[PDB]
């Protein structure tokens, strides 16, 4: 249950596949308008590898549907990311998630 | 609602901000008609 | 419960000098149109995104207030009920946003054009992307003042702002019936870009603290025309002929000696004869608007009474500037209404009467569908040149004081 | 309601004719803020 809405056009041809590195210099907010995570503030491009499930499934399946250079708006259902307990101390139980995600390079 | 800052001594219910937002399709047929107001009151003089 | 905190960037708004509003009186057409040019490529410079919005706001904004705000910081246009704007993907009214649909579905990007709309009978605001309509309109406003073309920008922005006939090269054709917005300017100065509600400005010494400025209103932009002794109605032609002396004075300098065919361009005039020799609508032409003026003159509050009676004929005319004589035999010669230096009130009473004349004619022009299109504004707001001719023309009629 | 407050004056502002009558803005600027959530000013 993920929804994707393009914000700026990207390459539209090259898409990430298994066994490939992805760097995501993103920012993240909550459904009510508060943001609880970012990568631009730390000024370090977050990098992760698809296929080994080191990231929440909602995020990876959302990123699988976008191309290089695209900035988009992502919306995860609470059932796909930290369903019942959540991450203690940062996010309340049973909350909707909002992500501002863009991809720098490497497909 | 908190975004309301009308401080006047000549206030009547006509002097209430109210903005109607409507949206439709490309065909022009509407699709919703929302009205935001900064005030939701009645007049006590409308009963006695 | 607690007091959260974070970092917020800064934004500022800029508007032109134009001022459009709708009210009973001179209200133009309620149909205006403009575009704009954007060529900025900085989406994430200094962390947060670069805010960019355009739209309308009424003349009670007070939004700028650089620093704190309501939601997060002293934001720009669209986050209130006194401003309506667009960003590229959302409509902002009351600090809450809703998505829009259009072909392309991308927010403001370099090398793009957005077209706004204004129509104050439906009254509603629409927007148009470079070549396609934006599916969304606002309505049911509460129009009471005027409106600003407003822009919003965070930093690192070099937007070019399009107006029209002055220099703005309209890329696209406005829909049927829309003034290019260059016509509407205060007819007392030039147009320029200034920041709204500024309270600090630079200078040779440095900062300058400026207080609140002044502004017009709906009532101000509306012309309003003002609301028997035998001698009052006895003079009539005597004052009219005295006024009619000047009707050729500078029309001698124009060289218009009683043109029998009304030469509007080749320097001749058809009403340059005596009253009875004049055509039918030429006696009340100089008396009806004067007799009513004298009739209204009591409402002017002036202290006037016809009691001079200095030999009843001592008002001698001034004539004999060479030939100066026509086929009619008029040889215009203004009388001795020259040595009358008026009164402190009369210096303004003549102006007050002149204001009534401009206002009365404004109502007459407004009656025929605002002069039926094809250029006169309310008194005390109009240009400087028009303020010059109307004084001298009415003065000669008013100089008859202490003469009769 | 009282129509008065006391707001501070930032020490640095945003600083800033030809074809198009363009605007001028180069430098960025930012500030720290609070978000007391009961009524939501900032």
């Amino acid at each position: 249950g993920v929804e994707i809405e393009t914000i700026s056009p990207g390459d539209g041809r090259t898409f990430p596949k298994k066994g490939q590195t992805c760097v995501v210099h993103y920012t993240g907010m909550l459904q009510n308008g508060k943001k609880f995570d970012s990568s631009r503030d730390r000024n370090k491009p977050f990098k992760f590898r698809i296929g080994k499930q080191e990231v929440i499934k909602g995020f990876e399946e959302g990123a699988a549907q976008m191309s290089l250079g695209q900035r988009a708006k992502l919306t995860c259902t609470p059932d796909v990311a930290y369903g019942a307990t959540g991450h203690p101390g940062v996010i309340p139980p049973n909350a909707t998630l909002i992500f501002d995600v863009e991809l720098l390079n490497l497909e | 609602t908190p975004d309301y800052h009308q401080h006047d001594m000549n206030f009547d219910l006509s002097k209430v901000r109210a903005v109607t937002v409507t949206m439709g399709d490309e065909q022009g047929n509407v699709h919703s008609s929302l009205k935001c107001s900064n005030c939701y009151m009645v007049w006590g003089g409308d009963f006695v | 419960l607690l007091l959260q905190t974070n970092l917020i960037n800064y934004v500022t708004s800029i508007r032109p000098n134009i001022f459009v509003g709708r009210a009973e009186g001179s209200t133009q057409y309620g149909k205006w149109y403009f575009e704009v040019m954007v060529d900025e490529v900085v989406p994430f410079l200094t962390a947060q995104a670069t805010h960019l919005r355009v739209g309308w706001a009424l003349t009670e904004g007070y939004s700028p207030y650089p620093g704190g705000g309501e939601g997060w910081g002293g934001n720009g246009v669209g986050d209130d009920l006194y401003s309506y704007g667009f960003d590229g993907l959302h409509l902002w009214t009351g600090h809450v946003a809703r998505p829009v649909t259009s072909p392309g579905q991308h927010l403001l990007a370099p090398e793009d054009v957005v077209s706004c709309c204004l129509d104050l009978s439906v009254p509603s605001i629409s927007f148009r992307i470079n070549g396609c309509p934006v599916q969304g309109v606002f309505e049911a406003f509460n129009l009471d003042g005027l409106f600003f073309p407003v822009v919003s920008f965070s930093a690192g922005v070099k937007v070019r702002f399009l107006l029209g006939g002055r220099h703005g090269e309209f890329k696209f054709l406005p829909p049927p019936g829309y003034a290019p917005c260059h016509e509407a300017v205060l007819p007392r100065e030039r147009l320029r870009l200034e920041p709204i509600k500024e309270y600090r400005r630079e200078g040779p010494r440095g900062p300058h603290l400026v207080g609140p400025s002044r502004c017009l209103s709906h009532t101000d932009f509306v012309p309003c025309p003002v609301d028997l002794p035998p001698h009052l109605e006895r003079i009539r032609e005597k004052l009219a002929e005295n006024i009619h002396e000047l009707w050729a004075l500078t029309r001698i300098e124009q060289g218009w000696t009683y043109g029998p065919v009304r030469d509007d361009n080749k320097r001749l005039h058809p009403c340059l004869v005596n009253f009875h020799s004049l055509p039918e609508p030429e006696r009340n032409y100089n008396l009806q608007m004067s007799g009513e003026t004298l009739k209204t003159l009591l409402a002017l509050g002036c202290h006037v009474g016809m009691a001079d009676e200095k030999a009843e004929d001592n008002l001698k005319k001034t004539k004999l500037p060479k030939t100066y004589m026509m086929s009619n035999g008029y040889k215009p010669a203004p009388l001795d209404l020259s040595h009358v230096r008026l009164t402190p009130a009369q210096t303004t009473l003549v102006d007050r009467l002149a204001e009534n004349g401009h206002n009365v004619w404004a109502r007459d022009r407004v009656a025929q569908g605002w002069s039926y299109s094809a250029r006169l504004v309310p008194y005390r707001l109009l240009d400087e040149a028009t303020k010059r001719s109307n004084r001298d023309s009415l003065c000669q009629a008013v100089r008859t004081l202490l003469g009769y | 309601l009282m129509p008065v407050s006391w707001s501070r004056m930032p020490n640095h502002f945003l600083q800033v004719e030809r074809l198009g009558w363009a605007v001028q803005c180069q430098d960025p600027l930012t500030m720290m803020a609070l978000h007391i959530p009961e009524e939501n000013r900032c």
